């Protein structure tokens, strides 16, 4: 950061990094990975796991 | 003791151009509408000799 910004944006449009306000550090954002669910099953009639 | 004289022009070559605003971006493009100086414009000129 040049030292008269407070941010970091992307094309995404929501902000990324941020500097802290006590330690004048830059922090990066990292969501949390939602991933998804599948399941596998070979038939009710055959089995149930 | 001020000798007088007709106000002189240039050109202007891609001049104005600051942050405007104070968020970081990087490597990417981006379209801004504000007040500028558009280019190639024809500014006032003035000496002091
Ligand atoms: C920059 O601006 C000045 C001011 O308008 C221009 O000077 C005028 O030019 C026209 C066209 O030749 C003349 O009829 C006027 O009499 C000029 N005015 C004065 C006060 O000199 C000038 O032409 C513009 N362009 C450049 C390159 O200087
Ligand atoms: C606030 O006070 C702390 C100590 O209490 C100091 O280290 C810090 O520089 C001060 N300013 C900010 C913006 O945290």
């Amino acid at each position: 950061f040049l030292p008269f910004q407070q941010f970091g944006r992307d094309i995404a449009d929501t902000t990324d990094a941020v500097r802290d306000p006590q330690t004048l550090e830059i922090l990066d954002i990292t969501p949390c990975s939602f991933g998804g669910v599948s399941v596998i099953t070979p038939g009710t009639n055959t089995s149930n796991q | 003791t001020r000798t007088q004289l007709p106000p002189a022009y240039t050109n202007s070559f891609t001049r104005g151009v600051y942050y405007p605003d104070k968020v970081f971006r990087s490597s990417v493009l981006h379209s801004t509408q504000d007040l500028f100086l558009p280019f190639f414009s024809n500014v006032t000129w003035f000496h002091a000799i």
